[PDB]
RNA sequence: GGAUGACCCCAGGCGGUAGGGGAGCGUUCCCGAUGCCGAUGAAGGCCGACCCGCGAGGGCGGCUGGAGGUAAGGGAAGUGC
RNA sequence: GUGGAGCCUGGGAGUGAGGGCGCGAGCGAUAACGUCCGCGUCCGAGCGCGGGAACAACCGAGACCGCCAGCUAAGGCCCCC
RNA sequence: CGUGAGGGAAAGGUGAAAAGAACCCCGGGAGGGGAGUGAAAUAGAGCCUGAAACCGUGGGCUUACAAGCAGUCACGGCCCCGAGGGGUUGUGGCGUGCCUAUUGAAGCAUGAGCCGGCGACUCACGGUCGUGGGCGAGCUUAAGCCGUUGAGGCGGAGGC
């Protein structure tokens, strides 16, 4: 039994005991949230319409994190424009722990 | 007093030096060389960071096209019918479910064919 | 979550009879089974297409006056070197080429590109040699 | 460039040699030439106004007396110019070199005597400035040195 | 003649790859039947002095 | 166990040496030798004395057995170019690099 | 909003050459310093997949090195290729 | 009409080779990737992005950073794509 | 170097101490290998530190049907470190060096072989805005003088 949820604008495919990494949760670790259910799949098969009413994902936040740095970085030939930028995206972890329906 | 260059240019071109590891002959051994290289490298980097979002999407079309396909319709027909459907479910999970979730996929095609 | 690449297949050997089946209209598809489209896995960067047997390519089809009138072309790299060849005596002397021409124009560029026309087996005439890996029969 | 030893002489044509152009080896893009705008001797001092060097020296004991670090005395009893004399008065004074010291008096036998301590830093009272008390902890004055500081923000 | 001068300088790979044909083969040598020192096969041994079975000059 | 012998600052040009010690690069000593003692170049000479000055070492300072040696190592590196003034045509003044090489034979037993 | 920069919320802006403005980083030197760090290892060098910083950078750790170095806060420039 | 509007005083500039395109003319031959003005635009400085096969200025659109999410624009939807 | 007037360099560092390596070994020598000294000998005199270009030896990965500003995004493979990472790169996507000068350059327009070090907006005095303070119908001293020996004070001539 898997669900694909919503959090962060994206869409993801969750089953309890995955480990995921999402957006940034406003949520203090340790505590557990409910992501909302878009489609139910394995041995009942739910379609959300956009999302099943009655249903969520009770995910544990096991902390907040801020992705490896990313150089962003702009250079524009003849015209000396160099811009050099370090981009770390803050992220949730969180534990799948259950679907529920 | 006298402040001259000292340990500091060194020091500048090492870290450079250090981002053009791999690079072919000059561009990983001469400061100069490794400059130019991380730019264009720089930019690549930011340019593909969104065409990324672009090949990829890409990707999962042509995977849902070839698993609409197998059911009678096509992506364009499809895509109409989960929306009609009001089915949100996007091209990342499609695709995923057109492969690993064959069965709930064929429920998303029927469901699409139905909405129009 | 990453997006699904699969480990690798076993490849599917196809069989197309070419007989009267418009020459472009017949490589596309080809050409499409060439690169695995059809595949729900796909995977741009590997080989998982299907090997496509195709026979009575002598046979093939084509409209408008193309027979006298689409003229194939090579440059020996001498001057003066270029060829021209009719559909008409292509098809009269190497039968094959003018199916093989056609789905490899409609193919990618490059290694992987390369890789996907060997595995297009064309035959003039309605037999075919590969019996043994037992080719699925296409309607298209 | 101009004040370095070498000759004023072009080293070599200025076309046709397929070298960059040069004059003389004392410009200052060759290696041993001139220094382009490097230091010459100069003149840091400047006239800060009177009434702000009086108001600052004033404000200057003004921060010591307001933390009471500041002391005056009326003489320094058996200091007669030794070291080890002054140590005793010091002792007996509250000042035990756990703080540093600006010591002002007019008295050269206490200023001889006080002078070799590390954490006393000695002056005649014509002397006191606003640096010194600064950088001290203490003020320790003489009463007749008291009078010349008053008469000075006068 | 115009003087012609190299373009750009070779790369180190392009200038190893030149030298891809310069290893030196290793001299080709027959033990001798008198003595059995190695030397080159058709000259007189020079650490016995034989050829042909025979003594052909001193060592 | 190794020997080592370097020569270090011979008067030869490290990149025709190396031709010569290239022959010799994992060889038995025995075989070395004789390759060495045929081989036309100049540098056969030179390198010859490292490796027979190496297998000295092996014997005298090591506790190796001649008859086990063989070429683990061998390299040249490099030394300071002596320069040299190779005078033109039309007043120019070339400078040859005379160079100079560091020659290194490292032994070891080859065992059995 | 609190109550004057504490952080928090709301909204809107944030392509950029010549150029204007602003905030910073680093180098040498001075006060801080009769101080403090230092052979249980200074500066420098070589690494690092670690930490902080938008960045210039700063840390930290290992190796090298062998005797110097120098804070918070200010000051001055032969200050960054 | 509250806008990186406007007005006033003062500080610092840079610029004073423009260019394509549309339209209005002149010159030219109802020639020029011509030339010279007017209005506008874009490039200049947006040789950043999509389309136009490729292509500063044509069509689309003004790139603060991240996302393996969504909708569209021009242009597309036989295969290369 | 120049007939000459004249031009005019480069070149510092063992170690606390020479204790500067007896003697043995290979070698003609040079050089090296032991031995010995030393806290240290990759401090051994070509001697403090010992960067970079550059050259080489060993290993890991890769490469002989492939089309290129050499990267970058993705995935897979192999190797290494111990749901992670580092190295490598097979295939796929995308991709017109840097600087300068230009209306416009990847441009077949300039400069640059590569690396290290030197290398260009300053100071004085005036001016003019702005600004941080002092004093304010007033503000301020200059030269000198006394003092100090990194102590400051006096000095009103004069200037505004
Ligand atoms: C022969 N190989 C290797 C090469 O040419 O570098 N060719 C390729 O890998 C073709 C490939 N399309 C190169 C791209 O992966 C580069 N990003
Ligand atoms: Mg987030
Ligand atoms: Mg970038
Ligand atoms: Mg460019
Ligand atoms: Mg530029
Ligand atoms: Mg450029
Ligand atoms: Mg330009
Ligand atoms: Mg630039
Ligand atoms: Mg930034
Ligand atoms: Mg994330
Ligand atoms: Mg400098
Ligand atoms: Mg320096
Ligand atoms: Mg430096
Ligand atoms: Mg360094
Ligand atoms: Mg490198
Ligand atoms: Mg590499
Ligand atoms: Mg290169
Ligand atoms: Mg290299
Ligand atoms: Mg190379
Ligand atoms: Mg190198
Ligand atoms: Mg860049
Ligand atoms: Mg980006
Ligand atoms: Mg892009
Ligand atoms: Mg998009
Ligand atoms: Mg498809
Ligand atoms: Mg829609
Ligand atoms: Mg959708
Ligand atoms: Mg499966
Ligand atoms: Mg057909
Ligand atoms: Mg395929
Ligand atoms: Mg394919
Ligand atoms: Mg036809
Ligand atoms: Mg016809
Ligand atoms: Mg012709
Ligand atoms: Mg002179
Ligand atoms: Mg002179
Ligand atoms: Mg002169
Ligand atoms: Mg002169
Ligand atoms: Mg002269
Ligand atoms: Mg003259
Ligand atoms: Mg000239
Ligand atoms: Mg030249
Ligand atoms: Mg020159
Ligand atoms: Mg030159
Ligand atoms: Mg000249
Ligand atoms: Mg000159
Ligand atoms: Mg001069
Ligand atoms: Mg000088
Ligand atoms: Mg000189
Ligand atoms: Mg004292
Ligand atoms: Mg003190
Ligand atoms: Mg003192
Ligand atoms: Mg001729
Ligand atoms: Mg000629
Ligand atoms: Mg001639
Ligand atoms: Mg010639
Ligand atoms: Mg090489
Ligand atoms: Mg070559
Ligand atoms: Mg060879
Ligand atoms: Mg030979
Ligand atoms: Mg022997
Ligand atoms: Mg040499
Ligand atoms: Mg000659
Ligand atoms: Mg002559
Ligand atoms: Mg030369
Ligand atoms: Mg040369
Ligand atoms: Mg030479
Ligand atoms: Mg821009
Ligand atoms: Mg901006
Ligand atoms: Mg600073
Ligand atoms: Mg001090
Ligand atoms: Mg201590
Ligand atoms: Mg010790
Ligand atoms: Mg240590
Ligand atoms: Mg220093
Ligand atoms: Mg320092
Ligand atoms: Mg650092
Ligand atoms: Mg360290
Ligand atoms: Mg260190
Ligand atoms: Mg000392
Ligand atoms: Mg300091
Ligand atoms: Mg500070
Ligand atoms: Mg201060
Ligand atoms: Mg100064
Ligand atoms: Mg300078
Ligand atoms: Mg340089
Ligand atoms: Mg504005
Ligand atoms: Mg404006
Ligand atoms: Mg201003
Ligand atoms: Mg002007
Ligand atoms: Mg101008
Ligand atoms: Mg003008
Ligand atoms: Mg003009
Ligand atoms: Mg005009
Ligand atoms: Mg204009
Ligand atoms: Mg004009
Ligand atoms: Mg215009
Ligand atoms: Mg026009
Ligand atoms: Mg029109
Ligand atoms: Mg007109
Ligand atoms: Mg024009
Ligand atoms: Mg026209
Ligand atoms: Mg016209
Ligand atoms: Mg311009
Ligand atoms: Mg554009
Ligand atoms: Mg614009
Ligand atoms: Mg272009
Ligand atoms: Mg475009
Ligand atoms: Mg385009
Ligand atoms: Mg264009
Ligand atoms: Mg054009
Ligand atoms: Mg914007
Ligand atoms: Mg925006
Ligand atoms: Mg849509
Ligand atoms: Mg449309
Ligand atoms: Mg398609
Ligand atoms: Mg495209
Ligand atoms: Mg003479
Ligand atoms: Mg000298
Ligand atoms: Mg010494
Ligand atoms: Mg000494
Ligand atoms: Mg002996
Ligand atoms: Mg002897
Ligand atoms: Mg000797
Ligand atoms: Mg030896
Ligand atoms: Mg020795
Ligand atoms: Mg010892
Ligand atoms: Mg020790
Ligand atoms: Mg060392
Ligand atoms: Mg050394
Ligand atoms: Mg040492
Ligand atoms: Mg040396
Ligand atoms: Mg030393
Ligand atoms: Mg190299
Ligand atoms: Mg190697
Ligand atoms: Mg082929
Ligand atoms: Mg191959
Ligand atoms: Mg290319
Ligand atoms: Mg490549
Ligand atoms: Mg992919
Ligand atoms: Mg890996
Ligand atoms: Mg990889
Ligand atoms: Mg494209
Ligand atoms: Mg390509
Ligand atoms: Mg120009
Ligand atoms: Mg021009
Ligand atoms: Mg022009
Ligand atoms: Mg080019
Ligand atoms: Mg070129
Ligand atoms: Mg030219
Ligand atoms: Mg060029
Ligand atoms: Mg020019
Ligand atoms: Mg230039
Ligand atoms: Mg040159
Ligand atoms: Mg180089
Ligand atoms: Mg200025
Ligand atoms: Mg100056
Ligand atoms: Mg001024
Ligand atoms: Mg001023
Ligand atoms: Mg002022
Ligand atoms: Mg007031
Ligand atoms: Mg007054
Ligand atoms: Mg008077
Ligand atoms: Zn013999």
């Amino acid at each position: 039994m898997f669900a694909i949820v919503k959090t962060g604008g994206k869409q993801y495919r969750v089953e309890p005991g995955l480990k995921l990494r999402v957006e940034k949760l406003d949520a203090e670790p340790g505590a557990t949230v409910e992501l909302p259910v878009l489609l139910l799949g394995g041995e009942k098969t739910v379609v959300g319409t956009p999302v099943v009413e009655g249903a969520s994902v009770v995910a544990e936040v096991l902390g907040h994190g801020r992705g490896k740095k990313i150089l962003v970085s702009k250079f524009k030939a003849k015209v000396q424009y160099r811009r050099k930028k370090g981009h770390r995206q803050p992220y949730t972890e969180l534990l799948i722990k259950e679907i529920r329906g | 007093p006298r402040a001259k260059t000292g340990v500091v240019r060194r020091r500048k071109h090492k870290k450079i030096l250090k981002l053009a590891k791999g690079y072919w002959g000059l561009r990983s051994k001469s400061f100069r060389k490794a400059r130019e290289t991380l730019f264009a490298a720089g930019n690549y980097a930011y340019a593909h960071r969104k065409r990324r979002k672009r090949d990829f999407r890409r990707l999962w079309i042509v995977r849902i096209n070839a698993a609409c396909r197998q059911h009678g319709l096509n992506y364009s027909t499809f895509i109409h019918g989960l929306k009609k459907a009001g089915i949100e479910v996007d091209r990342k999970n499609l695709a995923d479910l057109a492969v690993r979730e064959p069965q709930v996929f064929a429920e998303l095609v029927e469901r699409a064919k139905a909405a129009q | 979550m990453k997006t699904y690449v699969p480990k690798q297949v076993e490849p599917r050997w196809v069989l197309i009879d070419a007989e009267g089946k418009t020459l472009g209209r017949l490589a596309t598809k080809i050409a499409t089974l060439l690169r695995g489209k059809h595949r729900p896995d796909w995977t741009p960067n590997v080989a998982m297409g299907d090997f496509v047997v195709v026979v009575n390519a002598d046979k093939i089809r084509v409209t408008g006056k193309k027979l006298e009138q689409k003229i194939y072309t090579r440059y020996s790299g001498y001057p003066g070197g270029l060829k021209k060849i009719p559909l008409e005596k292509m098809l009269a002397t190497h039968p094959e080429r003018v199916l093989e021409h056609a789905v490899k124009g409609m193919l990618p560029k490059g290694p992987l590109g390369r890789r996907l026309f060997k595995r297009l087996k064309v035959y003039a005439g309605p037999d075919h040699p590969h019996q043994a890996q037992r080719p699925e029969k296409l309607e298209v | 460039r101009g004040e370095v030893a070498y000759s004023g002489r072009k080293i070599w044509p200025q076309k046709h040699t397929g070298r960059a152009r040069h004059g003389d080896i004392g410009a200052p893009i060759f290696v041993g030439g001139g220094v382009v705008f490097g230091p010459k001797p100069r003149d840091y001092s400047y006239t800060l106004p009177k009434k702000v060097r009086k108001k600052g020296l004033a404000m200057a004991v003004a921060d010591r007396a307001r933390e009471g670090k500041l002391l005056l005395v009326e003489a320094f009893a058996g200091v007669n110019g030794k070291t080890k004399e002054f140590l005793a008065w010091a002792k007996e004074a509250g000042l035990d070199g756990s703080e540093s010291v600006l010591l002002v008096t007019g008295n050269e036998l206490v200023r001889r005597a006080a002078r070799n301590l590390p954490w006393v830093v000695t002056l005649a009272p014509e002397g006191l400035n606003v640096y010194d008390i600064v950088r001290t902890e203490r003020l320790v004055m003489d009463l007749d040195a008291w009078e010349v500081f008053q008469n000075r923000i006068g | 003649a115009k003087h012609p001068v190299p373009k750009k300088k070779t790369s180190k790979a392009r200038r190893d790859a030149r030298r891809s044909h310069h290893a030196l083969t290793p001299p080709t040598l027959v033990p001798c039947p008198e003595c059995k020192a190695m030397k080159p096969p058709h000259t007189v041994c020079p650490e016995c002095g034989y050829y042909a079975g025979r003594k052909v000059l001193e060592v | 166990m190794e020997a080592k012998a370097i020569a270090r600052y011979v008067r030869i040009s490290p990149r025709k040496v190396r031709l010569v010690v290239d022959l010799i690069r994992g060889k038995s000593l025995e075989e070395a030798r004789n390759i060495l003692r045929y081989t036309n170049k100049r540098g056969a000479y030179f390198v010859a004395k490292v490796l027979e000055s190496a297998a000295a070492n092996a014997v005298n300072n090591h506790d190796m057995l001649e008859d086990r040696l063989y070429v683990k190592a061998a390299y040249v590196d490099e030394g300071p170019a002596l320069k040299r003034v190779l005078p033109r045509a039309r007043g120019r003044a070339d400078i040859i690099k005379k160079r100079t090489s560091h020659i290194t034979v490292i032994l070891g037993e080859k065992h059995g």
